[PDB]
């Protein structure tokens, strides 16, 4: 196994360094290449031939090798560099490929962001199939942690609630969604339903009525 | 220029999968083709490689007896078949094309080959749970979804298995303000997700909005009209 540090962090504009630790049979005797994987994207070639760069790759990314150990370096660390980075080798003798564990790059000092909340009531077409779903969509929040509580009128509803884990968006902000499953009867029985989203001690609440 | 992979699928434990890798806007020529897998939330794992021009292949020790790596010269399609599938074989299967032209290769000189071009990946889900197409419901814009100015409208993609589901709007012409949210997994074992689009409030009576929901494991496409 080729070892990489699991996490690496620095503020915007400074230098970060990703290590790739191996042995003589893997990194030692062969060429190391570097790969970038943004969340939800396929990996992308950053560095080939220990230090060379393909067309389109900015000069802020550089590579180095010293025996059994290789290193990727990022200078002028931007917001758009927040990704997963892998070192990869080809064992020429054995004809086998090997990737390091991967390193997550987190950019420090990102500003706090209040969540944007949209709540949708059941569609009449969904109600006609004798089922109801309330859709609470949460986006553009930072840090990536929210608490969701649902209410029927003003009473707490715990049953029939499914919330996702927060997910990272393309703008380095986070998103999550919560769903409240009801019967058309329960939906009509109450005068309103609320989705309450708490983040950094402050709550953003949305309401829907039949 | 691109590597077009076969669609996502559920596969029963003990069964075998064959993932296709079709080159579009370019042919295999004398470049290498590699299969790399990624289990959800995990690292990249090299499985095997082939130089289609030679028919010469190799596979990782951990896959040697279960992987069959092949390639068709003309057409330019490469295949990876993995047998005795297990729950731990659930992963996104990528195919990638090397930068080096092996016509110029001298075996006494290792080449500076690297994974230059990648496919989008096909998520193979190994499960004994059977496939289910989604139920798509419109999420109508109202005064409770309006912010000026702009207005949020969407689609609800309910009860599907397995992942993934892709959503585009207006056949790909509407890309600005589109936010497709990651799916929730219900206790039923079925997933649901939502796709929203933030549009100008003034165009709600004049512009047609259709979300295009793709569920490749069930070969379903729902083009759902979102009206006010
Ligand atoms: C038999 C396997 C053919 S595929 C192949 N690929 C080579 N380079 C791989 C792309 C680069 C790579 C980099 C980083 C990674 F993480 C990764 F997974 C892959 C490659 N380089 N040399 N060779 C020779 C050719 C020869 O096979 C042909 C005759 O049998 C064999 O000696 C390989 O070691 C490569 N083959």
């Amino acid at each position: 196994v080729v070892t990489q540090p699991p996490s690496v962090s620095a503020a915007p504009g400074q230098k970060v360094t990703i290590s790739c630790s191996g042995s003589n049979s893997d990194i030692g005797n062969n060429y190391v290449s570097w790969y970038q994987q943004l969340p939800g994207t396929a990996p992308k070639l950053l560095i080939y031939d220990n230090n060379k760069r393909p067309s389109g790759i900015p000069d802020r990314f550089s590579g180095s090798k010293s025996g059994t150990s290789a290193t990727l370096a990022i200078t002028g660390l931007q917001a758009g560099d927040e990704a997963d980075y892998y070192c990869g080798t080809w064992l020429y003798d054995r004809a086998v490929g090997l990737f390091g564990g991967g390193t997550k790059v987190t950019v420090l000092g990102q500003p706090k962001a209040a969540p944007s909340v949209t709540l949708f009531p059941p569609s009449s077409e969904e109600l006609q199939a004798n089922k109801a779903t309330l859709v609470c969509l949460i986006s553009d929040f930072y840090p990536g942690a929210v608490t969701v509580a649902w209410k029927a009128d003003s009473s707490p509803v715990k049953a029939g609630v499914e919330t996702t884990t927060p997910s990272k968006q393309s703008n380095n902000k986070y998103a999550a969604s919560s769903y409240l499953s009801l019967t058309p009867e329960q939906w009509k029985s109450h005068r309103s339903y609320s989705c309450q989203v708490t983040h950094e001690g402050s709550t953003v609440e949305k309401t829907v009525a039949p | 220029v691109q590597l077009q992979e076969s669609g996502a699928e559920v596969k029963k434990p003990g069964s075998s999968v064959r993932v296709s890798c079709k080159a579009s806007g370019g042919t295999f020529d004398s470049y290498s083709i590699h299969w790399v897998r990624q289990a959800p939330g995990q690292g990249l794992e090299w499985m095997g490689g082939i130089i289609p021009a030679f028919g010469t292949l190799s596979s990782a020790q951990d896959f040697q007896a279960r992987v069959t790596i092949s390639a068709d010269k003309s057409t330019s399609t490469a295949y990876m078949e993995l047998s005795g599938l297990r729950s731990e074989d659930t992963a996104v299967y990528y195919c990638a094309r090397g930068s080096f032209d092996y016509y110029f290769w001298s075996a006494s000189h290792p080449p500076n080959d690297a994974l230059a071009i990648w496919g989008q990946g096909t998520l193979v889900t190994v499960s004994s749970a059977s496939t289910k197409g989604p139920s798509v419901f419109p999420l109508a814009p109202s005064s409770k979804s309006t912010s000026g100015g702009t207005a949020a409208l969407g689609c609800l993609v309910k009860d599907y298995f397995p992942e993934p589901v892709t959503v585009s709007w207006n056949s790909g012409a509407l890309t600005s303000g589109v936010h497709t949210f990651p799916a929730v997994l219900q206790s039923s074992g079925l997933y649901s997700l939502s796709s929203v689009v933030t549009v100008p409030s003034s165009s709600l009576g004049t512009q047609t909005y259709i979300c295009n929901v793709n569920h490749k494991p069930s070969n379903t496409k729902v083009d759902k009209r979102v009206e006010p």
